[PDB]
């Protein structure tokens, strides 16, 4: 029976201690109930590990039913609220209660949840898809009899409901045997609501099987948490749909947690301590990170110095209404087997918002944005591509010389103005795609050769070559010595499954992903006294590439490299003004990128 | 439309000649106002078209001294000249034997022939003859020779079309103008004569069809 | 060949009260040899619903019941499953209540019931049959209620409701009204946690291709799996369902057409083909630990000699194919990186050098091998293609060839008749090991850790022995680096080899153990040897000598470029050579076994 | 929509406009206030300023000639890095009722008019592309070279007659628009090599080069003085005339102005075309067809509107002749 459970839950809600509050033993739910009584809060995430601390039996009979109990709890709190501080007892609820999963249960997959767990508290993991938009869902419909001057209500449970035409008040009927009553959207009560689908990770699927979906009815306070195309973990009851004996089922979410980082959304917990400010304040903080990027890869001391600037990014201006981008694009032309598709796979995992794409397996409308029809409605809708889903992050395109030539000019727009302007036959708009691109490619026919000059063993039209601030050029130079050290590195790796002890142990990925997010928001400036130095450098470049027989196409878009490739450095050193020592680092980079040919 | 019953079922195969005795009648599952459907309820069916003593006319003919040429002489009456091109065709009608080594690595049991040369219509006669006098045989110039994957209007999805070389079980398939066949189809016939089975792995189709037939090709 | 038993009979050695009280007596089984009291307990220790019975035993015990059970399957299987719960309560009544109802499969040898979907006439209605054939579709697993539990918030009572449909053994159509006010006074509220649902699928068996009379479109039949038999069959299998046959009527508007639909309510499933070899004897493991110890010098060579005896010559190629069949060791570092542990072999040469033969043998030896050609294979049909469903109409990602064959082998013959736009679809799935797809409404990453064995005819029809190895192969130096071993098997023109080859094939046309390599490699696959500094300094030297052109030779051309990717193919061939010895530590005799292979496969000689 | 709203100008403002229109260089003072971020490029801003006024809107319905285009089409060709796409990106953000298109991401029918199976009624219905949605404004077409010759031969109608004649399954109609292209291309080989002839670096036909009337060749090398001045200007954007004068001067000069030719101006327009022929004939640069003689009109009148002169005189032909000549050099 349940009448005695409504007391065994009130006990727990009024008695529970907790020490980690940083103070003494306070009441985790004692403060919560007051806040809820003062209408400063809406949801009450009753954890289940805390009930499983003094009563591991109640937890057994919650995850067994979890549908009655989620109502006993919302009655217990309904009674306790007045004791701290209309007709139906649900129109005046103005709060909701959600179960936060018990720690002993294990997160299933979508394929595992079978019929033997209908009506129980489950936990699934997946990728979001097709999240809807918030719409008001009714809970308590309020009607009025305009004739007899009254008010009536009715509560809703199903996804449908039939209204009333009675005015069942026996007085109004008895006096006159006549009268209709109107619906009304003022006295009623709505609640936010949105439905979203989940799919399995295509990784955890049998070798060639089709992924299965599930439906999630987010509502109340969990709305607007999850974005489409996202890794998420959901906790909620698993029920069948109302209205022969077969049944279609949906997951009724009680708790939604983002697990992008492979552990749990810890982006908001990006707090740097003083013991880490120790490191960040060291003389060569810029040089530790550079060595701690993909440590499994020997050599390439300079490429890792630029792949960090790409992750930090310069600053972006707006004078007299003339936007200048503040991202950096980088290409990695080089011989086969130099670990480029390793560097890219690493820079994919070290970025909050990232995307991975292959040139030969992606079409030009699938990068930017595509207009697609719905055979259920005949209506054309937009669907973002790769560069849209990677808005404030990094996109990675390896096998970049093999992408079809009509599917490659769809990037010229995203690399300069950083919008996507669609004018197909359903839509006319400009999406925002502020992504910074990183691509890899093989030079001419697999291998660089010294007969033909540049620009003919690269094969990029100048209009696209100039979009890249740094077209880095590596080689597979077979220097006997350079090969011996490379081999003695890789064999160590295959022995110990680790890299050989370096001068400074690499920082964890979790920690760098925070060191950088703290290092983005500085916005340094430029000092006037430097405009004479910078200038001369640029001028000198326009001389060399004009008085040479190999050099690439340099243009007035190169100056903004020097400028935006130095506000990155000055952003690492945590300065708030660019100094003459970073301009020379930038200038060295733009020179150490084509020396691999001399 | 007919309607067969208990013992008339599975008595005829698409391609037969028959003679039906039925009760012309109307469907009662209760363009125009009073229109009905109509069928013929079949209650009588017919079909239009080995021995010990017959065995001996095979025995003695196989045993007679000049057993070879007697056949190769009476397998191309109209066309004359160069009986080698008729000598060879005599073997394709019989074929070798199918062996299974211990490894299950079976061996072929059929032969293939090419008659190169100008199309002068002297060869179409021969194709027609070898097709007519064969236990199973098809002469092809529709769906194709090998299997295809086609988007069905009803299903809106891809379905599998086994062509000729899957319907000819042990029989013989004749082909002319070996450069006219569809590029994809010619690739697939190459693989089918290579492996003796057709296995398409496409949109929603992953099946195998054993091709067991004999190719008698005519080039140009 | 007629399958008159699920256990292949050739080489198996290598009122309603009488029925219920006879089944119980049969399930006692104690006094003769205790065959089933050794199985009821066995399943209680595994928490199973159903137990499989042999009707062959029912015959010897009681013929009358064995015949009455194969001809009135419904009234007999509702009495079997009752006198089975009765007999499980007679061991552990605590367990006998955990589960709503037990089930009972069947297996054995039915006399005339072993039918195909082509012979399944309407004289088998309500009769246990045993249908064989291929599954050609599946349905979406869905629950199905068998009991509800309601509750009255006003009266504090609790009423129940038992459900039944036409897919039971009792067949009364109940209505799913879900009572909300039994008596008009009190309101109700369903309790899902305390109700009982079950699973439900619907598959379609179809007659075997090589058993059809080939004139028609082979017949089909509909099966209704249930209650944890559900996911036991995927499209493309060869099953032997053993289930009752049933007709289920209907009526749309009070007027029924006589036509009915007949289904098969399965109660057992058997995969006919054995596609695994983990069943080894202690005598077998004894033999294995003997052979692995006898001689550590010559066990690899001795293994490879016995690989494909049906082929003469090509000792190197057999050696490398064995290395393929073993594989390396996939290292995944701590930060999350990953290094592949497979070997991809490429064979080019003149026609008729037994290339297709080697492929067709590697197919049957290794488990989970997939064949493919060079024209019957598109660039997208190899990895993954986007499509939709017919029932739901929403897109999904059908797995290509090289994703089905995960942890397996993929055999691509005539790899050269594949257009340039189709090879490129492999460069991600041959090294990185997983396929990434970003199509219109699909963004997925599938795991495809496999290994490629490919055969390609050279350009010019025949290998011109004078041009160069680079002009005889069309592949570009980016694809030529993926395949770590390139074997030029040009037609052996030397007069000697042809002699023995003819001898061998002709002997075949006049008609180490074979079935031991299977177990031996299925065992030696799991071992994971570790490098040692004695050899790791030898590889790190042979590579830096390979990478230097001068030390190679003159009048010697290079078949493929030497990169930092052949370095960790040395390491893979080595730790795949110390897997035959079951050694667990690679030594200097390994890092030298795998260097000559390279020295031979990389450099070719040109004539004039 | 605000032509009735032009009569809703403060008479305090018409004084300002009429007085600013008297200074001897109000042309160069307004032009030089377009895009105050590009470097000098003095002529291109002149052309793009005259494009915002356009020739008169004469009424030729009587002569049966038809209609007469009054807007100006401008082509920008020149080697990379010379700030072409920035000018398009600036104009497109200035003018209302405009579009921005590209090379490969635009088809033949997507620019003018397509026919779609309407979803509900299951019937073919007509729709408008990009060159018709602009219709009063500018249709910036970047990457003009990289459009296969099919989708490039479509502009021949909409950019010269200001019309579009459609004849498809069930739709037989004739739209019209008042657009004005502003295109940008690269030379062939993307590098202006001075070995070849001007009619070979562009590689456009003549039946398409004549529909333009200002072909600006941004011939800019590595001038050590120009590069230094430009860099000195660009760096300045990192430290840190009005609009409502221009934004209202334009509305006024559209509402209450209609320059009619004269007899002294008309007598300098005849020789200005008889010399153009002898000049453009030999050099092999770009021939001149009678259509150019109309463009001069289009340009001349458009100059008179800048200073509110309401009457075309001599100097308004010499200016818009020097502009037409000193753009191809
Ligand atoms: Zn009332």
């Amino acid at each position: 029976d349940y009448a005695l459970e409504k007391e065994k839950v009130k006990k727990f809600l009024q008695e529970f201690y907790q020490d980690d509050e940083l103070g003494k033993k306070q009441f985790k739910y004692g403060n919560q109930l007051v806040r809820l009584a003062h209408r400063e809060q809406v949801a009450l995430y009753v954890d289940l590990d805390d009930v499983a601390e003094d009563d591991p039996e109640l937890v057994d009979s919650i995850c067994e039913n979890a549908r009655r109990y989620a109502k006993l709890f919302a009655d217990a709190v309904q009674e306790l609220l007045p004791q701290y501080k209309q007709y139906p007892a649900e129109l005046m609820r103005r709060f909701e209660l959600y179960f936060q999963g018990p720690s002993s249960n294990k997160p299933r997959v979508i394929r595992e949840v079978r019929a033997d767990s209908v009506g129980k508290l489950v936990t699934v993991r997946g990728i979001v898809t097709r999240v809807s938009e918030v719409k008001p869902k009714m809970v308590v419909a309020t009607y009025t009899c305009d004739q007899c001057g009254a008010e009536t209500y009715q509560p809703i449970q199903s996804p449908t409901f039939m209204p009333l035409i009675m005015c069942p008040s026996q007085e109004c009927q008895t006096n006159r045997s006549g009268g209709r009553l109107y619906l009304q959207t003022r006295g009623s009560r709505f609640i936010k609501f949105q439905e979203m689908k989940m799919q399995e990770h295509s990784d955890q699927v049998p070798v060639g099987n089709i992924p299965r979906s599930i439906t999630v009815l987010v509502e109340g306070e969990n709305t607007r948490i999850a974005q489409p195309g996202d890794h998420v973990s959901v906790t909620g009851i698993f029920l069948p749909i109302l209205r022969g004996l077969l049944s279609e089922t949906y997951l009724e979410a009680h708790r939604i947690v983002k697990m992008n980082k492979s552990e749990d959304d810890e982006s908001g917990a990006g707090e740097l301590t003083r013991e880490e400010l120790r490191q960040i304040a060291e003389e060569d903080f810029y040089e530790k990170l550079a060595a701690s990027i993909a440590p499994e890869i020997y050599g390439h001391e300079d490429v890792k110095k630029a792949l960090l600037l790409l992750l930090v990014g310069g600053v972006d201006q707006s004078p007299r209404g003339m936007k200048i981008r503040g991202n950096i694009n980088i290409c990695l032309m080089g011989d086969p087997g130099v670990a480029k598709s390793q560097l890219l796979s690493y820079i994919d995992r070290l970025a909050p918002r990232s995307q991975y794409t292959t040139g030969r397996g992606s079409s030009g409308v699938g990068l930017t944005a595509a207009v697609l029809r719905d055979s259920v409605s005949g209506e054309l809708t937009l669907e973002g591509g790769a560069l849209v889903l990677a808005d404030q992050g990094v996109c990675c395109i390896d096998e970049f010389d093999k992408m079809a030539e009509a599917d490659r000019t769809a990037i010229h727009e995203v690399m300069e103005q950083q919008t996507i302007s669609i004018a197909k036959a359903g839509i006319l708009t400009t999406l925002n795609a502020r992504c910074s691109i990183l691509a890899a490619a093989n030079p001419a026919y697999g291998r660089y050769n010294p007969r033909r000059s540049l620009e003919q063993n690269i094969q990029l039209p100048a209009a696209l070559l100039s979009r890249f601030d740094l077209l880095w050029l590596i080689q597979d130079r077979p220097d006997r010595d350079n090969d011996l050290r490379l081999a003695q590195h890789i064999t160590y790796v295959h022995q110990h499954s680790r890299q050989p002890p370096s001068q400074f142990e690499p920082l964890d990925m979790k920690l760098m992903r925070r060191y950088i997010a703290m290092c983005r928001e500085k916005q340094p400036m430029v000092p006037e006294s430097l405009a004479d130095y910078i200038t001369a450098a640029y001028v000198e470049m326009r001389r060399e590439a004009w008085a040479s027989k190999d050099a690439t196409y340099t243009s007035a878009r190169t100056l903004l490299a020097i400028l935006r490739l130095s506000t990155a450095l000055a952003r690492l050193r945590m300065v708030d003004v660019v100094e003459k020592e970073d301009v020379n680092e930038a200038i060295r980079l733009m020179e150490m990128s084509k020396d691999s040919l001399l | 439309q007919l309607y067969c019953d208990r013992y008339l079922c599975d008595k005829v195969v698409p391609g037969n000649r028959v003679t039906i005795m039925g009760i012309y009648s109307i469907k009662k599952f209760g363009v125009g106002v009073g229109i009905r459907s109509s069928y013929i309820r079949v209650l009588g069916i017919q079909v239009d078209t080995v021995s010990p003593q017959e065995e001996e006319e095979f025995r003695r003919l196989a045993a007679l001294p000049n057993v070879y040429e007697v056949i190769s002489k009476s397998i191309a009456p109209s066309i004359f000249g160069g009986t080698d091109m008729k000598k060879a065709i005599a073997c394709l009608l019989f074929g070798g034997s199918r062996k299974r080594l211990p490894d299950g690595l079976t061996r072929r049991g059929d032969i293939n022939l090419l008659m190169l040369g100008d199309p002068g219509t002297a060869k179409s006669q021969l194709l027609k003859f070898v097709e007519k006098c064969s236990p199973i045989g098809v002469y092809t110039s529709a769906a194709g020779l090998t299997a295809s994957v086609m988007r069905d209007p009803s299903s809106r999805n891809f379905i599998m079309e086994g062509g000729a070389m899957v319907l000819a079980d042990g029989g013989v398939v004749c082909i002319d103008e070996f450069d006219k066949m569809r590029e994809d189809d010619r690739v697939a016939i190459h693989e089918a004569m290579e492996q003796q089975t057709i296995s398409i792995a496409k949109a929603g189709i992953t099946t195998t069809l054993n091709s067991r037939c004999s190719v008698l090709a005519a080039a140009n | 060949m007629l399958p008159r038993s699920p256990p292949l009979p050739r080489g198996n050695l290598w009122e309603l009260r009488e029925a219920q009280r006879d089944y119980l007596d049969f399930l006692d089984d104690e006094e003769d040899q205790g065959i089933y009291q050794s199985k009821v307990r066995e399943l209680i220790s595994d928490n199973q619903y159903r137990l499989i019975v042999n009707v062959n035993d029912l015959r010897r015990k009681n013929e009358k019941r064995a015949n009455r059970l194969l001809n009135n399957a419904f009234e007999e299987l509702v009495a079997f499953q009752r006198a089975l719960k009765d007999f499980v309560a007679s061991i552990d009544a605590t367990y006998a209540k955990q589960y709503e109802e037990f089930y009972v499969g069947l297996e054995g040898s039915f006399g005339s019931k072993h039918v195909s979907p082509r012979t399944l006439t309407s004289c088998f209605l309500s009769c246990v049959v045993c249908v064989e054939g291929i599954v050609t579709k599946c349905s979406l697993v869905r629950p199905k209620v068998v009991r509800s539990v309601h509750y009255c918030p006003a009266t504090k009572k609790t009423i129940e409701r038992r459900y039944s449909d036409l897919t039971t053994l009792v067949a009364f159509p109940s209505s799913s009204v879900y009572p909300t006010k039994d008596e008009e006074n009190n309101p109700l509220e369903t309790e899902y946690g305390l109700s009982v649902y079950k699973d439900h699928q619907t598959i379609t068996i179809q007659e075997m291709p090589e058993k059809a009379p080939a004139g028609q479109l082979p017949r089909s039949v509909d099966v209704i799996l249930d209650d944890d038999l559900v996911d036991k069959a995927k499209p493309g299998d060869r099953v032997q369902v053993v289930g009752t046959y049933r007709c289920l009527p209907g009526k749309k508007g009070g007027y029924t057409s006589g036509t009915f639909r007949t289904v098969l309510i399965a109660c057992n499933v058997k995969q006919m083909s054995k596609d695994a070899q983990p069943s080894f004897s202690a005598e077998d493991i004894a033999k294995i630990k003997k052979f692995s110890k006898t001689r550590s010098k010559d066990i690899f060579d001795q293994l490879a000699k016995s690989l494909a005896p049906s082929i003469h010559g090509h000792d190197y190629v057999k050696k490398a194919i064995l290395c393929l069949l073993l594989g390396g060791v996939e290292r995944d570092l701590e930060n999350g990186s990953h290094i592949r542990g497979d070997i991809n072999i490429l064979l080019i040469g003149d026609p008729s050098v037994a290339k297709s033969q080697l492929l067709r043998y590697v197919l049957c030896t290794a488990p989970r091998a997939i064949p493919t050609t060079g024209r019957g294979s598109s660039g997208v049909g190899l990895t993954a293609a986007v499509t939709t469903d017919q029932e739901t109409g929403e897109r999904r990602l059908e797995a290509g060839a090289m994703v089905l064959a995960d942890r397996g082998v993929v055999c691509i013959d005539e790899f050269d008749k594949m257009s340039d736009m189709d090879r490129t679809a492999i460069h991600e799935v041959m090294e990185q090991g997983r396929v990434t797809i970003a199509k219109a409404g699909i963004h997925a990453r599938l795991n495809a850790r496999c290994s490629v064995l490919a055969a390609a005819n050279p350009v010019y029809g025949r290998y011109d022995q004078y041009k160069t190895p680079m002009e005889n192969i069309g592949l570009q130096d980016s694809l030529l680096s993926r395949f770590d071993l390139l074997f030029i098997m040009l037609d052996q023109m030397d007069p000697e080899q042809d002699r023995e080859i003819s001898d061998h094939v002709l002997r075949m046309h006049r008609y180490v153990s074979a079935a031991f390599m299977k177990k031996y490699i299925h065992v030696a696959k799991i071992i994971k040897p570790v490098l040692t500094q004695e050899s790791a300094t030898y590889i790190a030297e042979e590579y830096s000598r390979l990478r230097s052109q001068d030390s190679m030779s003159s009048d010697t051309a290079r078949t493929s470029p030497v990169t930092a990717r052949t370095l960790e193919t040395l390491i893979r061939l080595a730790t795949a050579h110390a897997k035959a010895r079951m050694s667990k530590t690679v030594d200097l005799q390994d890092a030298e076994e795998a260097v000559e292979l390279v020295q031979y496969a990389y450099f070719k000689k040109v004539l004039e | 929509d605000e032509e009735a709203e032009q009569k809703l100008f403060s008479e305090k403002r018409v004084e300002l406009l009429k007085e600013l229109s008297r200074k001897p260089d109000i042309y160069e003072r307004l032009a030089s206030a377009l895009a105050p971020s590009i470097y000098e490029h003095e002529d291109i801003k002149k052309g793009i300023l005259l494009q915002l006024f356009g020739g008169t809107r004469k009424d030729f319905s009587h002569t049966g000639r038809g209609k007469f285009r009054a807007e100006i089409n401008i082509l920008l060709c020149g080697d990379p890095g010379t700030s072409k796409s920035q000018l398009l990106q600036y104009v497109y953000n200035l003018v209302p009722r405009g579009q921005y298109t590209s090379g490969k991401g635009s088809s033949a029918v997507g620019l003018t008019a397509y026919v779609m199976k309407d979803p509900e009624t299951r019937q073919l219905v007509l729709q408008t592309g990009a060159l018709v949605l602009s219709d009063n404004g500018i249709c910036c077409i970047d990457e003009f070279d990289k459009m296969n010759e099919s989708t490039r031969s479509v502009l021949h109608e909409v950019m010269e007659q200001q019309t579009l004649s459609i004849a498809k399954a069930g739709i037989i109609c004739q739209l019209n628009a008042r657009t004005s292209v502003l295109a940008a291309a690269n030379p062939i080989e993307s590098q202006w090599n001075p070995k070849k002839t001007t009619i070979e670096n562009i590689q456009l036909p003549h039946t398409l080069l004549s529909r333009f009337d200002l072909i600006f060749l941004l011939l800019d090398p590595q001038d050590e003085a120009y590069d230094r001045r430009l860099a000195h200007h660009l760096v300045a954007l990192y430290y840190q005339l009005d609009m409502a004068v221009l934004k209202d001067y334009i509305a006024y000069a559209h509402s209450t102005i209609m320059p009619r030719l004269s007899e002294e101006a008309s007598q300098a327009l005849i020789e200005a075309y008889v010399d153009m022929r002898k000049i453009g004939s030999s050099r092999g640069m770009v021939s001149a067809y009678p259509r150019q003689l109309e463009s001069l009109i289009r340009l001349a009148e458009a100059h008179a509107k800048v200073r509110l002169s309401n009457k075309v005189e001599a100097i308004d032909v010499e200016e818009a002749k020097r502009l037409h000549r000193e753009a191809l050099k």
